[PDB]
């Protein structure tokens, strides 16, 4: 989503489908990776 | 008939070497009983304990009686009863069949 | 209360109670008894609106 | 038991098959390529387990089994390994040879 640098408009918008990864697990947990 | 088939009492009455069943379920939540239970009681050896098995067949299992049938046994020797060597016959089955 | 005792019939089902039907039946055999109540329920809703 | 709506050792322990099903189920008699005449335990399958399984969920884990109300850990008295094995043989009736 293009958005103004800092604030947010709080606009709408909507994200589309990308992938069905059928991994077959229980996820009760998550955490993010850093670079 | 004032039976409640409460199956806690057999589980925690002595410990077990392995379950050796052939129906592990939790057996209803013992306060209900449902079905005719019944017990078929003998001792038998080590090895036959695996030869009495659903399909199985082995010497016993064609002699005596054929085992469909839930297997949960308190699979502990009773080592206080089955001390002596020359011990008795209390627990005897048609083995000759 | 025409319409209320309706809820006691079984037009057809094991049980007017959905819940002995859920006890008792596995989970497709148990939809399809629920249909079978549900048709009678909105039927009799039905003849109560008109 | 691989049918919508099953209750078994396999149906709830080791693969549930959801009650809203699109799909086929192929069944076959495989005694050749399997049932060794020293029984074939390649094979094995969940009896003890927590809690009944959501579909196609596949937990595979070797986590040892607390049947009793007594801690324990590894192998004891309330201590029960998960999978089962099962020997497969030309000996054993049609119920209990193995199909793919
Ligand atoms: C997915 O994982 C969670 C947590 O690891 C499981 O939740 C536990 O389930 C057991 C068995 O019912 C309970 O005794 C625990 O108390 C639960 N944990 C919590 C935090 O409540 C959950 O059961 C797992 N899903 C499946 C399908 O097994």
């Amino acid at each position: 989503t293009p958005i103004i640098g800092r604030d947010f408009p709080q606009g709408f918008s909507a994200l589309e489908p990308l992938v069905d990864l059928p991994i077959g697990i229980n996820i009760t947990r998550f955490q993010t990776l850093l670079a | 008939s004032n039976c409640v088939a409460d199956y806690s009492v057999l589980y925690n009455f002595a410990p077990f070497f392995a379950f050796k069943c052939y129906g592990v379920s939790p057996t209803k939540l013992n306060d209900l009983c449902f079905t005719n239970v019944y017990a078929d009681s003998f001792v038998i050896k080590g090895n036959e304990v695996s030869q009495i098995a659903p399909g199985q067949t082995g010497n016993i299992a064609d002699y005596n009686y054929k085992l469909d049938f839930t297997g949960c046994v308190i699979a502990w020797n009773s080592n206080k009863l089955d001390s002596k060597h020359s011990g008795n016959y209390d627990y005897w089955y048609r083995s000759l069949r | 209360n025409t319409l209320v005792k309706q809820l006691s019939s079984k037009f057809g089902a094991i049980s007017s109670v959905l819940n002995d039907i859920l006890s008792r039946l596995d989970p497709p055999e148990a939809e399809v008894q629920i249909d079978r109540l549900i048709t009678g329920r909105l039927q009799s809703l039905q003849t109560y609106v008109t | 038991q691989i049918a919508p709506g099953q209750t078994g050792n396999i149906a709830d322990y080791n693969y549930k098959l959801p009650d809203d099903f699109t799909g086929c189920v192929i069944a076959w008699n495989s005694n050749k390529l399997d049932s060794k005449h020293s029984g074939n335990y390649d094979y094995w399958y969940r009896s003890l387990r927590k809690s009944k399984l959501k579909p196609f969920e596949r937990d595979i884990s070797t986590e040892i089994y607390q049947a009793g109300n007594k801690p324990c850990k590894g192998k004891g008295p309330n201590c029960y390994f998960p999978l089962q094995s099962y020997g497969f043989r030309p000996t054993y009736g049609v119920g209990h040879q193995p199909y793919r």
